[PDB]
């Protein structure tokens, strides 16, 4: 704002805002699954056992 | 973001399979661990035989 009144009065009025804003989301889900399964012999009983 | 990986390994006869194993050494390791992998019969009846 400027009002000069009478070529002698002067006056000035000069306001400034500002604002600033700043958000930040990170998500990380890792999930892992191993899964091993060996069969190596079949043991049985022999039918004549005692 | 969205990573699904799925890897299933079945193995029959041969050296206990683990991930990093190459096919070459796969296929030098069954070289005592053979497995039946196909089988053809008769009836039990069959072999009661005078
Ligand atoms: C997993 O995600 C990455 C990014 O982090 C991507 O480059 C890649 O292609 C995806 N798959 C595998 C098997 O890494």
């Amino acid at each position: 704002t400027e009002l000069a009144l009478f070529s002698r009065v002067n006056g000035k009025f000069s306001t400034e805002f500002q604002r600033m804003k700043t958000l930040q989301v990170k998500d990380q889900a890792v999930t892992t699954r191993v899964q091993v399964r060996n069969r190596i012999y079949t043991v049985k009983t022999t039918p004549t056992s005692e | 973001l969205s990573n699904r990986t799925n890897s299933r390994v079945q193995s029959f006869g041969g050296v206990p399979f683990y991930p990093g194993i190459t096919l070459e050494t796969w296929q030098k390791g069954i070289t005592n661990h053979l497995v039946a992998i196909d089988r053809a019969g008769l009836p039990l009846h069959f072999f009661i035989k005078p």
